[PDB]
């Protein structure tokens, strides 16, 4: 089998804790490995960037 | 059309043993 | 100041007390101060308020309990002491002290001791409880327990005592029980009839890192040797003494001629020029020997042809015929044969046989079935020691004292154990619970594992 | 390339210790991996009902995940024969680095919360009067005065302080390139969502 | 309500000769039951070795059957006791059915409610009020103290069923079972006869347990009662017998069967031993073979293959197996397309 | 490798090779193609395989 | 060495203090740095920390700490003095709090670590609070300094406000705790220390200062220390330090010559190796060679700090003037400790921590050697030498001066200091030490007083350990194989023995119950049972938490109870105690030792009781500090009070026994008042017997109790985490999911991180920390305390609920589950039988 089966994956969860996984904003300044700095900015929630805009003087 | 049998678990739970007899 | 006075001698009943168990409380499991509630028999964190003894006695009315570290007598309700003369059965069944005079007497003691429950017993004779298939244990015990030397020297606690032991020792926890469990066995005024080894078979198991396990059906000469050993370490000071109680009972001197072979494919002149190079030559070692190892002779893996089918006997002079110069054993080393021939020197006072059984073959271990034939009544060693050594000797004679016998294939036996008991001749024979008495006539009339013979 | 993972906390129960445990324990975590069992053990997998694992005397409010079990190896689970201790939560290293080079390397950062120092109690404190007898020799001069505070190179190296492996070390020893897993760290961090 | 099924261990090598001659003079002409014990004593050959079988029967002799019955009827004697026997098979004149009683009154008199021997395997099937099972289990308790609750641990259950489904070793029902064994181990002499726990089973249904579990005649079966722990009594499942009350005449209890481990390891060996047995053998002989089996096992365990997904499984392994020789027969290669027809 | 020579054929327990490249580059394309760069031949870091 | 032995004889020169603080906050890293101080062969591997003073393996695997570590060990002081100083390295986490107060018991001074970015946190208000209970003295080391300028990066004026965020939020929370204010902290004072034990920089105000004056000299540290913190300016005109600024944008003192010198040396040395380092190096005069200049930037950094800073002599000074030695501090811990008190001849002879003096040490810890068979007692020496080889009489928890049972005679053998894992063999140890007992195992158990025997045969004991959180958390333990049950037992005592707080119980089904405080700590308890001490097999149940119960209404009618005898007749009744009083009674705001006078005055004024209700008070609850009261209610007009009074206590044992075990959930009866509205007493004193009178008392007091219709108490843990401002929405919806309220959330200051306290169940608190962690991708941690007993939802005495097998029921539900179920963990019966 060259492909792999759906059957094989493990990341199945009946807890939406699980399903839906925090994601980790990095203080707003750091960016996971490949992916282009650009989009993860456009799809970051921006809680930090509204953070620091509101206590930006 | 393979050819080989196949197990028939988790198959053909409409159909009762007294069917297709009379 | 009530005591004498207690209105609660009636509820004391002797059946429901098995003092054979570990001084744990049944809640706390601690060994501080461990009561017995007499009434039930279970124990409990100790007198006090509001303490384990307390609630139980607030709970289930019990109002008699038993300082089982200090073997008075308490009511809990009230909290005040007892003293009693009757109570005193139970302060022995707890812990049976022995005086020197009743300790000599019972070589002549030749009267039926009756338990409370009414089963009259013979003292040391007491049936062994098995707890998980280690019978093998057991009758090791009781064969140990029929020898009068080691009865003397453990029956009373301070004989034993009173020796410096390492700090890190805990082989002087076995040594210690075994006297106590000896000195419940030899014991004339017991409740039950038996005798519960349960606490004996777990300092076993905690002393010998996990071997002999309750579980495990262990050999009975490895159990036995591995003990006599243990016991001899613990006993004495910081530094081992000489001479040990089990040195003195057991240990006798033995003369080993080990000689070297060549390798039996060589040629005569090559063997020959070897033999002259001094390496193969006869050489002399003394040892000393807890017991004799008996080579049983090889079965005759054939039926015999005028009646078939008849299970060998060899008499008990032809296993003897070993420890002499004339006769030789060609140990079969993997590496390379060996020409050792054996010599007594100095017979033990007490003689351990041990009859070789399950011997590994090349593929698994099979079980030896010949009979040994001996006469019970008496045995002569003289013939078995050297010219030097039989000046200073001048008793020979020995006569069978225990017997050990295994029942069933090696995967699954049964150790039974004959005893002879000294004030009466009569010879007893004890699987577990089961006792019952056996004529001598039929006791070569088996197979014979560990015997204990008596120098007398 | 490289991961912006500061510590290793992301790694709590995803790391080498938790996938042995899963291993161990016949189970995987989510985002781990499915492994087959340590040992069969198939008559034992499943064993009967007894009075101590009696399912009616069992309070039942939140499920025992496989993630309880692997984090507490020896407390969720029975026999946990050759087992790892994942290690325990490492502090919390919060490390804010420079995003615009035109600024200090020492700044108070919007994202660090406002002390706002407060005043309900006059912040007083055993020290004598102002200026009446102590007086320090004119040679005693705080230790570093000449060096400026930060230089151009301060920021960049407290950057490489909280940097993966091979971007905190000054020197170093030299590697095949066969022996250099550039996406290892890749997969080792949870799957993106979507 | 406790079951116990074992079997007697070596009944059939364990049968003096004298005490067999002595009891079947009692019920036939003396000279055919010497005849009959003294065929038993005969010389037992193969190849170069023979002996004198002198101490068990000889199972292949055609009476040999009855005179095994006959013993089993004395085995009962011992285990039910001659009142109860008498309670169970009725007055002589009017003897009852397999499974009746003459009266309500005599089926509760006794414990022993219902009792079935076959060849070997004694089925008995007990009723208990709570104060006789509390004294069974004191007594027996009595001589085999437990302080550390070990008797769970030698303790067979059908592992074939889920774990709601299969006994739950309770430490009261555990203990009871144990205490009915060995009360019906006390009955049998151990020499004329031996009845061995590990080949047992004993199921007890109570508060706790909601399935009577039993095993006999290769089925293994259990009982749910409709009053405790039935929300559906569904019908399509066909592996269910709606066990239905004479009186009331409603679903009272649901009956769930399965092919016993034992008949699947043997149909199994069957089949195994007929492919390994075809070096030198036409196709339709094993086409037959392989045919009679499976009529044999369908026939015979029919309601039962459908709750045994092992079977099911099982038995198409072994027809691909056939069809696997079959195929390699024709050609030393595999098809990739063969065709059924 | 698998489709372009089939190695596989003569020592299957090189496929955990090949199932481990084909990983890979499930690995890296929804890294490498994420964000304005569609689905597409373009990748070409090939260190990993 | 010689020496260390021969400062033990100096009762002065020998400081017993215990460094305690939040979870990771350097106290083990600060104690591998004084070891490498101390220690030339003892060096941290460069990217792995050190680990020293953590000997278990769990220690070093999980990385928390576990086991409370002795270190003893000669430091030099600030002039040059080498003082010996003994150090409880104890765990950082709540779950070990138990693990702290073992080492705290015998400690004179407390050391308290709170990380510098981190904050306060939770165990740390938790420690100064218990160790103002002791009445020990407190210091304070903001370690982890350098996280300020290596991961925050924040001003230095920004860091001194920090700083003194921190230290007056410390000194706050002491004073709302100790009356005494000379409690008050600073690092002028010698209180405050900071440090970064990573890079072994340890310096207090005097330390820094004593730098300065050997840069330069004729320097008096002490005076320029006195004006390094606070308001206080420096002018260089005029070389002078004023309270105002000499210009506008000055710096403050602290700023200008302490957190600046640092700044700046770090920032050299972590920007600027190759470029600037050597010029500030040779400035400072620290010289290092070629081939350490090559290393990485920590070693680098640690090394420079190491020949920088030099000794720890700070935290030397720091003990040595702020943390009383045993022979003057002696007399607060008999005060505090000793049950007998200091009036007593033996509280005197104990108080001047006399070596010659009468032989007591009071042994609080027990550590299990390689083979786990054979324990090691330790403890303090608060009078006498103890000798090796020599016999000692050792007193149990439970021994008063009547009951000689609880004591025994052990020969002690080989005994030795305990420096982390190795320890240095004595001959003797004088007063005032912290020594390793061998040869005492057997009969102590947890707290142990140890005294010589044949003299001072009226030796009391000290008070037993008291734990700040109430163990809650349940486990039932069994052996897989019953052949091997022994063994575990065996095990269960070892463990009982090991860890001060576990309580290890048989319930009456035969279930082996253990109490433990969290899921770490029953994890690394079960850990050590199966791979250390019993080494067979183990099973666990599903954990589970205890529960109290409780009145929420009077009793309709009086309920009656009546001995065997017919003669004896109890009538009582029942009510919910009032708000707080409960809390009183267990913080011992309120103790039966009190004069009637004193208890009447409490009760009738701060609750506005009856004065006579209040004289009427009889007995507490379970304990002498039990959250249940006993009054007595009987109309002197009807019932004779000279009579009542001899079975007056016979009704409390029986009262007592009915709290301790209650008729509902078997245990632990909880805020409740009871009083007693009649009593007939047999006028026979044999009729009037304790036997027959407690039975009875039991039955009337359950009677009571479940006419009134009661009400279970289920454990509330304080839950805290310490987590960034994205994570605490999902932080919030989890603690929804597990039946949790929330009350704070507060950001933290100085750090971009918040803070969110909230209420949770216990029993609905299993797994809490590792969702958080998981769920929140390890952003969110979490640290889990018992907080107080709370009613939880539904009735325990509605019958027409019917509870669904495996299935979480909804909260009118759980209080009949969560009894029923306990029932049936219990082996008791389906129902409570109201008639009994």
């Amino acid at each position: 089998v060259f492909e792999w089966d759906a059957s094989e994956d493990t990341s199945i969860d009946y807890n939406p804790l699980y399903k839906e996984r925090h994601q980790v904003q990095l203080l707003g300044r750091g960016f996971i490995a490949g992916i282009d700095l650009k989009q993860q900015k456009r799809e970051q929630s921006r809680f930090y960037g509204d953070l620091m805009e509101k206590r930006r003087t | 059309p393979t050819g080989e049998v196949l197990s028939l678990v988790g198959k053909l739970e409409g159909t009762r043993m007294g069917d297709k007899a009379q | 100041r009530r005591s004498r006075h207690c209105p609660y001698l009636d509820t004391i009943n002797r059946s429901v007390l098995d003092f054979d168990f570990e001084k744990l409380c049944s809640i706390s499991l601690s060994h501080i101060n461990a009561y017995a509630c007499l009434v039930c028999g279970k124990y409990f964190q100790g007198r006090g308020l509001k303490s384990h003894a307390y609630i139980h006695s607030v709970q289930f009315s019990h109002h008699v309990f038993l300082n089982l570290h200090t073997l008075k007598f308490y009511c809990l309700p009230d909290n005040y002491e007892i003293i009693d003369s009757s109570l005193e059965d139970i302060t022995y069944v707890l812990k049976p002290t022995f005086t020197k005079q009743q300790i000599a007497n019972l070589d002549k003691q030749a009267k039926l001791s009756r338990a409370y429950d009414g089963t009259t017993y013979l003292p040391g004779i007491v049936g062994l409880n098995n707890i998980k298939a280690n019978d093998y244990a057991n009758a090791v015990l009781q064969a140990l327990s029929n020898v009068p030397p080691l009865r003397n020297y453990f029956l009373e606690e301070d004989n034993y005592k009173n020796i410096k032991r390492p700090p890190g020792d805990i082989m002087f926890l076995l040594v210690q029980r075994f006297g106590e469990l000896m000195r419940k066995l030899w014991n004339p005024r017991n409740f039950k009839a038996h005798v519960s080894p349960h606490e004996m078979l777990q300092a076993v198991v905690l002393c010998s890192k996990k071997t002999f396990q309750i579980t495990k059906q262990g050999d009975g000469v490895d159990f036995l040797s591995w003990f006599l050993n243990a016991l001899h370490s613990a006993l004495g000071g910081t530094k081992k003494k000489k001479k040990t109680i089990v040195t003195d009972v057991f240990q006798g001197s033995m003369r080993i001629f080990t000689k070297k072979l060549p390798h039996p494919d060589l040629p005569a002149e090559e063997k020959e020029q070897l033999l002259h190079n001094d390496e193969y030559q006869e050489t002399m070692v003394e040892s000393t020997f807890m017991y004799l190892t008996l080579d049983l002779p090889t079965a005759p893996l054939y039926k015999d042809e005028k009646e078939q089918l008849i299970i060998p006997q060899v008499p008990l002079f032809n296993i003897l015929a070993k420890f002499n110069g004339i006769t030789e054993k060609e140990y079969k080393t993997y590496k390379e044969n060996f020409l050792k021939r054996f010599q007594l020197t100095k017979l033990p006072p007490y003689l351990i046989f041990c009859i070789k059984r399950f011997t590994k073959n090349n593929f698994f271990v099979e079980k030896n079935p010949t009979i040994v034939n001996f006469p019970i009544t008496n045995v002569d060693l003289r013939e078995y020691l050297s010219e030097e050594v039989q000046a200073v000797h001048k008793n020979t004679t020995y006569d069978l004292i225990a017997n050990i016998v295994h029942d069933g294939k090696p995967s699954e036996g049964s150790y039974r154990i004959h005893v002879l008991h000294h004030g009466t001749g009569k010879w007893y024979e004890l699987q577990d619970l089961q006792v019952t008495d056996i004529l001598p006539q039929m006791i070569t009339l088996s197979e014979a594992y560990i015997q204990i013979w008596k120098r007398r | 390339l490289l991961t912006d993972l500061v510590d290793d906390n992301y790694f709590y129960l995803f790391d080498l210790k938790a996938f042995f445990t899963s291993k161990a324990l016949n189970m995987a975590i989510p985002g781990g991996p499915k492994f087959e069992p340590l040992v069969r053990d198939i008559n034992l997998q499943d064993e009967d009902w007894n009075e101590f694992n009696d399912i009616n005397k069992i309070i039942i409010r939140q499920p025992i995940r496989t993630e309880y079990k692997i984090a507490f190896p020896y407390l969720y689970n029975n026999l946990p024969h050759h087992v790892h201790l994942t290690w325990y939560h490492t502090p919390n290293v919060v490390f804010i680095k420079t995003e615009d080079p035109d600024l200090p390397a020492f700044y108070f950062d919007p994202l660090i919360n406002p002390i706002s120092h407060r005043h309900s109690v006059k912040s007083q404190e055993p020290l004598p009067d102002d200026d009446e007898e102590f007086e320090l020799p004119e040679f005693v001069e705080p230790f570093l005065k000449d060096t400026p505070l930060y230089t151009d190179n301060t920021a960049n190296g407290i950057a490489l302080l909280w940097a993966p492996r091979p971007f905190n070390l000054r020197s170093g020893r030299t590697r095949r390139a066969l022996d250099i897993p550039l996406v290892k760290n890749w997969y080792r961090e949870h799957c993106p969502a979507g | 309500n406790v079951m116990l099924e074992s079997r007697f261990e070596k009944m059939y090598e364990k049968i003096d000769l004298t005490l067999l001659n002595r009891l079947l003079r009692l019920i036939v002409d003396h000279n055919i039951a010497d005849y009959m014990t003294a065929k038993n004593n005969v010389v037992i050959n193969y190849k170069d070795m023979n002996h004198t079988n002198s101490y068990g029967i000889i199972r292949g002799l055609q009476f040999a059957s009855f005179i095994v019955q006959y013993y089993g009827l004395v085995m009962d004697l011992l285990v039910l006791g001659l009142h109860r026997a008498s309670e169970m098979a009725g007055p002589p004149q009017m003897p009852n059915d397999f499974l009746s009683f003459q009266d309500i009154a005599t089926e509760a008199a006794h414990p022993i409610r219902l009792f079935c021997r076959y060849i070997d395997r004694i089925h008995i099937f007990f009723r208990f009020t709570a104060d006789e099972a509390r004294d069974l289990i004191q007594r027996y308790l009595t001589e085999h103290p437990d302080p550390n609750n070990e008797n769970i641990v030698g303790y067979n259950n059908k592992k074939c069923w889920p774990r709601d489904a299969r006994m739950r070793l309770m430490k009261h029902d555990v203990n009871l079972g144990r205490a009915v064994f060995w009360d019906i181990k006390n009955r049998l002499p151990r020499s004329v006869t031996t009845v061995q726990w590990e080949n047992s089973f004993v199921s007890v249904y109570s508060k706790d347990n909601p399935n009577l579990l039993f095993n006999m005649c290769g089925f293994e079966c259990r009982i749910l009662p409709k009053c405790r722990t039935s929300y559906e009594e569904f019908t399509h499942k066909d592996g269910v017998w709606n066990l239905q009350n004479e009186v009331t005449k409603e679903r009272t209890a649901q009956c769930f069967l399965r092919v016993d481990d034992e008949s699947m390891q043997r149909f199994h060996n069957r089949v195994r031993q007929i492919l390994m047995a075809s070096g030198s053998t036409t196709f339709t002989k094993i086409v037959n073979k392989w045919n009679t089996a499976l009529i044999g096992l369908m026939t015979y365990f029919r309601e039962a293959v459908v709750n045994t997904q092992e079977l099911l499984d099982l038995l198409v392994k072994c027809e691909n197996k056939i069809q696997t020789r079959i195929k390699i027969g024709l050609n030393s290669k595999m098809p990739s397309r063969f065709p059924p027809v | 490798v698998g489709q372009l020579t089939g190695m596989y054929r003569y020592k299957y327990k090189l496929m955990r090779q090949i199932r481990m490249c084909k990983d890979l580059k499930h690995l890296i394309y929804y890294r490498f193609n994420t964000g304005p760069v569609g689905k597409g031949p373009g990748c070409g870091f090939w260190a990993a395989g | 060495m010689d020496f260390l032995a021969d400062l033990m004889d100096n009762s002065e020169l020998i400081r017993n203090v215990t460094l305690c603080g939040h979870l990771h906050h350097g106290k083990t890293c600060f104690v591998d740095c004084l070891i490498e101080q101390t220690h030339p062969e003892i060096r941290k591997r460069y990217d792995q920390d050190l680990c020293y003073t953590d000997i278990l393996f769990t220690e070093q695997e999980r990385g928390v700490g576990i086991k409370s570590t002795p270190v003893t060990v000669v430091l030099p002081d600030t002039k040059g003095k080498s003082y010996l100083f003994n150090i409880m390295d104890t765990p950082g986490h709540v779950n070990f709090s138990d693990e702290v107060t073992a080492g705290l018991r015998i400690s004179d001074g407390v050391v308290l670590f709170i990380d510098a970015a981190e904050g306060v946190m939770l165990n740390t208000e938790r420690l100064i609070k218990h160790a103002v209970q002791e009445r020990l003295a407190v210091t304070v080391c903001i370690n982890k300094i350098d996280r300020l300028i290596l991961e925050l990066k924040l001003p230095p004026t920004d860091a001194y406000y920090k700083l003194r965020h921190i230290v007056d939020e410390v000194n706050g929370l002491i004073s709302m705790y100790s009356t005494d204010e000379n409690l008050i902290l600073s690092p002028l004072l010698g209180n405050v220390c900071f440090s970064s034990s990573q890079y072994s920089i340890c310096f207090t105000l005097g330390s820094f200062a004593k730098i300065y004056a050997d840069t330069f000299g004729d320097i008096n540290y002490q005076e320029f220390a006195k004006r390094l913190w606070g308001d206080i300016y420096f002018n260089p005109k005029t070389r002078k330090f004023t309270k105002k600024a000499p210009t506008s944008s000055s710096q403050r003192s602290f700023v200008e010559f302490i957190l600046e010198p640092l700044y700046k040396i770090l920032a050299q040395v972590v920007g600027d190796v190759d470029t600037s380092l050597p010029r500030t190096l040779d400035e400072l005069g620290i010289h290092l060679t070629k081939e350490e200049l090559k290393l990485n930037i920590r070693p680098l950094l640690r090394l420079v700090c190491k020949k920088f800073f030099g000794e720890f002599t700070g935290f030397v000074d720091m003990c040595v003037q702020h943390i009383p030695s045993p022979k003057v501090g002696a007399k607060p811990k008999i005060e505090h400790t000793y049950t007998g008190g200091v009036d007593s001849d033996l509280g005197e002879a104990m108080s001047d921590c006399d070596p010659d003096g009468p032989l007591m040490c009071h042994t609080t810890k027990m550590y299990s050697t390689d083979d786990g068979v054979q324990f090691h007692a330790f403890g303090r020496v608060l009078s006498g030498t103890i000798h090796a080889g020599q016999p000692v009489k050792v007193l149990g928890e439970n021994y008063t001066l009547e009951d000689e049972e609880d004591s025994q005679i052990c020969t002690v053998g080989r005994l030795w200091i305990s420096v982390a894992r190795y320890h240095i063999e004595v001959n003797r140890v004088p007063a005032g030490n912290w020594v390793l007992i061998e040869g005492v195992d057997q009969p102590i158990v947890k707290t142990a007083t140890i005294t010589e025997p044949r003299g001072n045969e009226e030796a009391q004991i000290f008070r037993p350990l008291k734990f700040n959180t109430t163990s809650v958390i349940k486990i039932a333990v069994e052996p897989v194989n019953p052949s091997e049950l022994p063994k575990m037992l065996d095990g269960l005592r070892k463990v009982n023995k090991s860890y001060p707080s576990l309580t290890t119980k048989v319930e009456e089904s035969g279930e082996h119950v253990i109490l433990g405080t969290g899921e770490l700590y029953l994890d690394c308890v079960m850990h050590d049972l199966r791979k250390m001490y019993s080494e067979i097999d183990i099973k666990v149940a599903d954990p589970v938490v205890t529960f109290c119960e409780t009145v929420v209404e009077t009793s309709s009618l009086k309920c009656f109870a009546e001995t065997p005898n017919k003669k004896n007749k109890i009538t009582m009744i029942a009510e919910p105690l009032e708000k707080g009083l409960a809390e009183d009674i267990e913080n011992e705001v309120v103790q039966i030792t009190w004069n009637r006078k004193k208890l009447g005055e409490f009760f009738q004024t701060k609750y506005d009781w009856d004065l006579l209700a209040a004289r009427s008070i009889w007995a507490f609850g379970p304990d002498a500090t039990g959250p249940n009261i006993l009054v007595d209610d009987t109309l002197p007009s009807e019932v004779d009070k000279a009579l009542l009074g001899s079975v007056k206590d016979s009704i409390v044992q029986g009262f007592q026994w009915g709290t301790r075990e209650g008729p509902l959930c078997d245990e632990l009866i909880r805020n409740v008042k009871f009083k007693i509205l009649d009593a007939v007493v047999a006028q026979e004193p044999l009729h009037r017997g304790g036997g027959q009178i407690i039975p009875t008392a039991r039955r009337v007091v359950y009677s009571a109790f479940l006419m009134a219709t009661p009400r279970l108490m289920e454990p509330y843990y304080f839950v805290e985490v310490q987590a960034p401002a994205d994570c605490v929405s999902a932080v919030y919806t989890v603690l929804a999911r597990r039946r949790g309220h929330v009350t704070q959330d507060a950001p933290i200051p100085g750090s971009p991180l918040y803070t969110i306290k909230a209420f949770i169940p216990a029993i609905d608190s299993f797994g809490f920390e590792t969702d958080l962690r998981t769920h929140t991708q390890g952003q969110a941690f979490s640290l889990s305390v018992f907080h107080h007993w709370q009613i939880v939802p539904g009735d325990p005495l509605d019958k027409s609920i019917v509870i669904r097998p495996l299935e979480p029921q909804p909260a009118p539900h759980l209080a009949r589950e969560f009894m029923i179920k306990t029932r049936r963990r219990k082996g008791l019966s389906e129902d409570v039988s109201i008639s009994k």
